[PDB]
């Protein structure tokens, strides 16, 4: 995922 | 949360704490969320939306703890994953950043209010409250932004609303913030929500009645000079939580 802050939980590279 | 206070769940017993199952058997934190109804969670869409396979949820209500149990404290299943069909992401702003969660327990049953859990109030259309007032944020999220784990404790804090006026300023968020948006951060940029706060409530005391004002959505960093945290304006989406509630 990433660690970029609220908004980017639980995300998925590609 | 950064800064704040550590809190108990009967302080905020509407709050909802949403993991995520792993093929392997591990279980992570997700997202905060805030219950509505006894069948209904609301959160943001952004939680969801890179693992939008409602089986992989699991929804706790009544819990302190992040890893541990707390008496009182019930578990659910999702039976129904709701996302907003116009959700989308600029490079900071998220848009229609709402989701409903329907939660069950394994016999099927929505939750049963008790001392520590307990719904909280949607606002009425067009209701907000006036810049400059204080609201609360609960959640999980990261205590510090070099911090890899989260907090074992639930937190909370208090801040401010922010005028839209204000959070459109050159060195705020200019245009990127929308009125769909609610800005709260605090004066001295001392606290603020952060990741792994999101999805969970804003609430503000309006009209003496606890209200679910704002959804944790977004935000520049956490608790940076000049970047309020970002709210999903609830008092806007009354009519999609209708009709798909």
């Amino acid at each position: 995922g990433n660690a970029l802050g609220r908004g980017c939980e639980n995300h998925r590279c590609l | 949360i950064i800064g704040g206070e550590f809190t108990t769940i009967e302080n905020q017993p509407w709050f909802a704490a949403i993991y995520r199952r792993h093929r392997g058997g591990s279980v992570t934190y997700v997202c905060g969320g805030s219950l509505i109804s006894p069948c209904w969670v609301i959160s943001a869409t952004h939680c969801f939306i890179d693992y939008p396979k409602k089986e992989d949820y699991i929804v706790y209500l009544g819990r302190s703890r992040l890893n541990s149990n707390t008496q009182g404290e019930m578990k659910f299943e999702v039976e129904n994953l709701i996302l907003h069909k116009d959700y989308s992401a600029d490079t900071l702003a998220h848009h229609n950043d709402i989701a409903l969660l329907k939660i069950r327990s394994k016999e099927g049953r929505c939750a049963q209010p008790s001392r520590t859990i307990q719904t909280i109030a949607l606002p009425s259309m067009y209701n907000d409250p006036q810049f400059g007032t204080s609201c609360e944020i609960t959640g999980f999220g990261k205590e510090q932004s070099t911090d890899y784990l989260y907090p074992e404790q639930l937190k909370m804090t208090v801040v401010k609303l922010i005028s839209h006026r204000e959070c459109q300023q050159p060195h705020y968020y200019g245009s990127e913030v929308t009125t769909k948006m609610l800005c709260a951060a605090d004066p001295q940029w001392k606290t603020d929500s952060c990741q792994g706060d999101s999805g969970g409530p804003l609430v503000c005391s309006l009209q003496g009645r606890m209200t679910l004002t704002g959804i944790v959505s977004w935000g520049r960093g956490c608790a940076l000079k000049d970047k309020p945290g970002v709210y999903t304006r609830v008092s806007h989406f009354l009519p999609w939580i209708r009709s798909h509630t």
